[PDB]
């Protein structure tokens, strides 16, 4: 859980 | 939410649209697992709405969004109307949402974890931008 | 409501410190998190609130009730998970 494949940005 | 931004689209895959039978957002959700959306007691969600998972721009035809029904919807006893209390409410979904790179869970604590104030979190949805 | 989903970082308040805003609205099973500059606001209810711990997002609050204008010098008030993870945690089980 808790780990985006595509990481958020700011 | 009032001065926030746009999302990296996807970014947030956890991240739920609760729309009624006529397609209107009225509220927001959590994945926390391919069978079950976790959202608020106050949004009175029905098995006549549906979860939208995988969106990011719903004034799009292009993506590839999961519109999932509703078998059972779990009001979690403890919710007082008039105090606002304990405003949670569980949603079982009818199938499983199929997880991919915009479409997966998000995790839950621990009763006993300490998430001190002056801690930055951040929220997610498409509440208004201006009320 | 915006086409485009949105996000805002915030800061989570005490509950003392929340109830000099909202007095005793405020129970044991929620969380104040804003009065930062940013506000959630209506549609956005039942969305998250996450908190980055370990590497991973972990929900914290679910967006439950504010400022009926959705002032962003108000703290918002969000549902406590880990008042309600028990629960959580006891209807999958059964489920």
């Amino acid at each position: 859980c808790g780990v985006p494949a595509i990481q958020p940005v700011l | 939410i009032v001065n926030g931004e746009e999302a990296v689209p996807g970014s947030w895959p956890w991240q739920v649209s609760l729309q009624d039978k006529t397609g209107f957002h009225f509220c927001g959700g959590s994945l926390i697992n391919e069978n079950w959306v976790v959202t608020a007691a106050h949004c009175g969600v029905t098995t006549s709405d549906v979860v939208v998972a995988g969106e990011f721009d719903q004034g799009s035809s292009s993506e590839k969004i999961q519109k999932l029904k509703i078998a059972k919807v779990f009001k979690n006893s403890k919710y007082n109307s008039l105090t606002i209390n304990n405003d949670i409410t569980l949603l079982k979904l009818s199938t499983a949402a199929s997880f991919s790179q915009t479409v997966s869970a998000v995790c839950l604590p621990s009763a006993s974890d300490d998430f001190a104030a002056g801690t930055t979190c951040v929220t997610t949805g498409w509440g208004l931008t201006r009320y | 409501t915006p086409d485009r989903l949105q996000q805002a970082s915030l800061p989570l308040l005490s509950n003392t410190n929340c109830k000099k805003y909202w007095g005793t609205k405020i129970k044991d099973a929620m969380i104040c998190a804003g009065a930062s500059g940013v506000s959630s606001c209506m549609g956005d209810s039942g969305g998250p609130l996450v908190c980055k711990k370990n590497g991973a997002w972990t929900l914290v609050g679910i967006v439950s009730w504010g400022s009926s204008t959705c002032s962003t010098s108000t703290p918002g008030v969000y549902a406590r998970v880990t008042a309600l993870v028990n629960w959580v945690q006891q209807t999958l089980a059964a489920n």
